[PDB]
């Protein structure tokens, strides 16, 4: 039902961000999450995934840690190393249906999206 | 005042609760894996008084016990807890 | 200990707690405790606080709940125990509240649900029960529930489902189960979900298509995959018309059924992929809000022309692995953005093909038979930024309207060999090409796989002005000497010993080396400055394999000649019988060279590797078909006669060496050999470069040496014949009085 979301800012190149995400409902399937990446002039892409061996991106492998806490029900990302060109705005989606890896870089599958943050790096 | 399900339960120091060798109202014990050969269960319905008996104990599995009775019906019996509704204080053998 | 939140909410984390907190205000409303060491709850430990509506209990190991422990909370809604320690459902101390909302039974490992449990609860909504070990569905405690709402079991261990299982449960709506071993599905398993939506069946053992489905009204999202199910009947999806998400993938399907899609009102993407026996594009009538199409697999030959005119929405198309051979008007369509066809038996394309599309942005048509395309295909085709289209037999390629390309591919079109116009591709990114000189045009920021390298020139063949100047320097004096000692040799009205025969062999081949120099700069003349435009059609045609044939001929015989020349002089001083066994043995040897050169003919590909038509430099792969065999013979035959000669050294003492004039002969056989071996090292040491990893030059450099240090053997031969044996001085003396006599 409601997703919220916390972290983004300003940070100089090669720096270290935690962005934590949290939902309340029941109706969302805890076994299919993502964040996704945004700049302008752009569509939405899939930057990783908890999947049920999590999905990562090309570019953002070794560099990004995906988890998720069902103590109390939250979502971490944490980056690392940052290069300028990750300057964009971030979303966190959560979906329906169980997914795989294969529904991650299509953005239609997923419904429930959240108001979004905004992370630049120089 | 009702038989019906008594139980025993065994309870060692920081671990959960398991059951023992159990009767019904009929008799015909569900006895648990460790227990045959080791101890004896009897229960008398006149005053509903239960008997158990100890028979070459080895020095380790002594830790509290406790009996367990239920005076409801429609479950059938398992050797199981969270089905017995009065429990007792228990008692302490090594 | 526990900080207090001012709004009756008390929060306790990690602050290693046994027993349960107290002395707090007993009016407070929620109460959380997470990641501490409680174990067991004793008896009425939560009778002090009657006004408690949320409670968690996360991650510590609670193991016993003592029956009347959770009695007096009547007002109770959400209740919370995931990550413990608990083996059953605890049918007591639950039916006491009445009030409750959701329950919460994670991550615990249970095996048996008590019959009793779930009973007294008249408005729980929301259950959660998955990771558990649950081995068959509790259907008496889900039948006590009349009310509920949303159902997750998920990660447990059940194998099948008995009918009528959730006849009670009116007013469901979403049904999870994924990851279980369920393989049989009863015909009436489902009946009584007249309000369920969602439905999530995936990575199951299912073995057939389930039947039961068909009583659901109101299924709107539905979700297989990963399954056994290999046939689709007709008339599946019959009983539920409101369908928005269909999920299959990785199942082994074989046959679909021809009207299995019919009547979806509301369906978006179709995928279908490894439906081999499927011949018969399917019936889509009434479906009108399909974005994307997707059959990969099966045999389909033909398309219909209604398609788009009913898919008005169809957004991308992608159609490979068929035998598709017409293509009809795709003019109706406005909102078709990408096209892919590929692997198909398509084989000519017609302007009104592609006609219309506004919004066209990725063609792919790659791996087919197409060999005419009209001019106009892609004249009002809107804005196309990337085009691919190879493996064709093509001829000629259009280009109109194809200004915004920026990606564009052709590889493996051999019989196209036309030049590409510059002015055109105004704003292309990458190339691809089948031949490196036509990437000569561009210059070039443009992207050109082939390397159109300096083994590939653009402007001149020969490259420095010095190197053309020494190439015709010894192109000329090498026909020109060669004319005058062959003239010298045989034209003179003399017997004809053995070794004068030789020479004049030895001159045929040289001057055959010199007239194949010539010809390569004959063709470097003519060619200044564009050599780019001539290459393809001379290396494509007869000329380039003439020349190669040429050069490898006239080198073997020399070598061959050579060899028995000296083995000649040897046994000539050592019965000091056999001239006319060994004239044959020079034919044999002629023959056997003209065989050598023409082995690799028959061959493919073999004498196009570079302009020059000569093998041994090779290039970035000529991976040794023949090139280490004639090393090796090359190698070999020198050794040899390094061998006999310093054995006839052992032989012969150096003063009777000196004082013979057959040693005068073999003195100059001895500087023919030496000449002939350091003359040879570098193009053997060249051929052996690639071999080794560690030893590169830049292709500047290979080919000047390869051009300059081929054919100075056919140059100095000649020349070192005449300055240093007076033998040619006897025989200019004999053909002057001859010449004087006939005048």
């Amino acid at each position: 039902v409601a997703l919220a979301e916390s972290g983004g800012g300003s940070v100089a190149a090669g720096g270290a961000i935690r962005l934590s995400c949290t939902a309340s409902g029941y109706t969302y399937s805890k076994y299919c999450m993502g964040w996704f990446r945004q700049a302008p002039g752009a569509e939405r892409a899939g930057v990783s995934g908890i999947t049920t061996s999590p999905y990562y991106a090309d570019s953002v492998a070794g560099r990004f840690t995906i988890s998720r806490d069902n103590i109390a029900n939250t979502l971490y990302l944490q980056m690392n190393s940052l290069a300028p060109a990750d300057t964009a705005m971030y979303y966190c989606a959560a979906s329906r249906l169980s997914c795989s890896a294969a529904d991650f870089k299509d953005f239609r599958n997923f419904v429930y999206w959240g108001q979004g943050t905004q992370v630049t790096s120089a | 005042y009702s038989p019906y399900c008594m139980g025993w339960f065994r309870q060692a120091p920081g671990k959960a609760r398991e059951g023992v060798a159990t009767v019904d109202l009929d008799g015909s014990t569900i006895y648990a894996d460790s227990v045959k050969g080791r101890f004896t269960i009897s229960q008398d319905n006149a005053k509903n008084t239960l008997y158990l008996q100890m028979n070459s104990l080895k020095p380790e599995d002594t830790a509290m016990y406790y009996c367990a009775s239920r005076t409801r019906a429609g479950v059938t019996c398992g050797l199981n807890w969270a089905i017995f509704s009065y429990w007792g204080q228990g008692t302490q053998v090594t | 200990p526990c900080s207090c939140d001012g709004d009756r909410r008390v929060d306790c984390s990690g602050k290693g707690l046994t027993a349960v907190p107290e002395g707090l205000s007993a009016f407070t409303q929620a109460l959380d405790i997470s990641m501490n060491n409680i174990t067991q709850l004793p008896e009425d430990a939560f009778a002090n606080f009657p006004f408690l509506e949320e409670l968690q209990l996360a991650g510590n190991d609670l193991s016993f709940i003592h029956p009347k422990a959770l009695s007096g909370l009547k007002e109770l809604k959400v209740l919370t125990l995931q990550n413990n320690q608990l083996k059953t459902v605890p049918s007591e101390a639950i039916r006491g509240l009445s009030a409750l909302q959701s329950l919460r039974l994670d991550a615990n490992h249970i095996t048996s649900v008590p019959e009793d449990s779930f009973e007294g609860l008249v408005q729980l909504r929301h259950l959660w029960l998955d990771d558990n070990s649950l081995t068959e569905v509790p259907v008496h405690p889900l039948s006590n529930l009349p009310t509920l709402q949303a159902l997750t079991l998920a990660l447990n261990k059940i194998s099948s489902i008995p009918d009528f299982a959730f006849t009670n449960l009116s007013s469901l709506v979403v049904l999870h189960l994924h990851n279980n071993k369920i393989r049989s599905l009863s015909q009436h398993c489902f009946d009584g979900l007249d309000n369920l939506e969602t439905l999530d069946l995936n990575y199951n053992n299912l073995g057939e298509f389930p039947q039961a489905i068909k009583a659901l009204p109101s299924l709107k999202e539905l979700g297989f995959h990963s399954n056994s199910i290999s046939v689709i009947p007709d008339g599946a999806f019959d009983g539920n018309p409101l369908l928005r998400t269909i999920h299959l993938y990785d199942n082994p399907l074989s046959f679909v059924g021809n009207s299995a899609f019919h009547n979806l009102s509301d369906l978006h993407s179709l995928v279908i992929r490894g439906a081999s026996m499927v011949q018969q594009f399917p019936n889509l009538t009434g479906t009108v809000h399909l974005e994307s199409l997707t059959l990969t697999g099966t045999k389909i030959s033909s398309i219909p022309n209604n398609l788009c005119q009913e898919q008005k929405m169809l957004r991308t198309l992608d159609l490979s692995y068929n035998n598709i051979r017409d293509l009809p008007s795709f003019n109706g369509c406005h909102a078709l953005e990408e096209i892919s066809l590929q692997r198909n038996q398509i084989y000519q394309i017609k302007e009104g093909t592609f006609q219309g599309l506004i919004s066209l942005r990725i063609l792919d048509l790659s791996r087919n038979l197409i060999h005419e395309i009209h001019s106009r295909a892609f004249a009002t085709l809107g804005p196309i930024t990337n085009l691919d289209v190879s493996f064709n037999e093509l001829t000629s390629f259009p280009t109109e309207g194809l200004n915004g390309l920026n990606q564009l591919k052709l590889v493996g079109n051999f019989k196209l060999k036309e030049a590409l116009a510059a002015k055109d591709f105004v704003n292309l990114r990458s190339l691809s090409v089948p031949y490196a000189y036509q990437c000569c045009a561009f210059a070039g920021i443009i992207h050109c796989t082939p390397s159109t390298g300096a083994f590939k020139p653009c402007e001149y063949l020969l490259g420095s002005w010095m190197i053309r100047l020494t190439v015709w320097f010894i192109f000329l004096v090498a026909l020109f000497f060669n004319l005058l000692v062959i003239l010298t040799t045989f034209a003179s009205c003399t017997s004809l010993p053995s070794s004068k025969l030789f020479i004049g062999l030895i001159s045929v081949s040289n001057l055959f080396m010199g007239i194949y120099t010539g010809i390569l700069t004959f063709l470097d003349a003519v060619s200044w400055g564009r050599f780019a435009e001539f290459g393809i059609w001379w290396e494509t045609g007869s000329g380039c394999k003439v020349a190669g044939f040429l050069a490898v001929f006239s080198s073997e015989s020399a070598i061959f000649l050579l060899m028995l020349a000296t083995v000649e002089r040897s046994l000539s001083a050592k019965d000091i019988n056999h001239l006319k066994q060994f004239r044959v043995a020079a034919l044999l040897a002629f023959l056997g060279a003209t065989v050598a050169g023409c082995f690799p003919l028959f061959h493919r590909g073999e004498y196009s590797a570079s302009p020059l038509c000569l093998p041994f430099p090779g290039g970035e792969t000529p991976s040794l078909g023949f090139t280490v065999t004639l090393v090796l013979l090359n190698s070999l035959a020198f050794l040899l006669m390094a061998v006999i000669y310093t054995k006839l050294y052992c032989n012969l003492e150096k003063e009777d060496l000196s004082e013979n004039s057959q040693s005068s002969m073999i003195k100059h056989v001895a500087w023919l050999i030496f000449t002939n071996c350091i003359f040879f090292c570098p193009v053997a040491f060249f051929s052996f470069a690639p071999l080794i990893t560690a030893i590169s030059i830049s292709p500047e450099i290979m080919k000047s040496v390869t051009l300059i240090f081929f054919p100075l053997p056919a140059c100095l031969n000649p020349v070192l014949y005449v300055f240093f044996n007076p033998k040619f001085k006897e025989d200019w003396k004999l053909l002057k009085r001859r010449v004087t006599k006939k005048s």
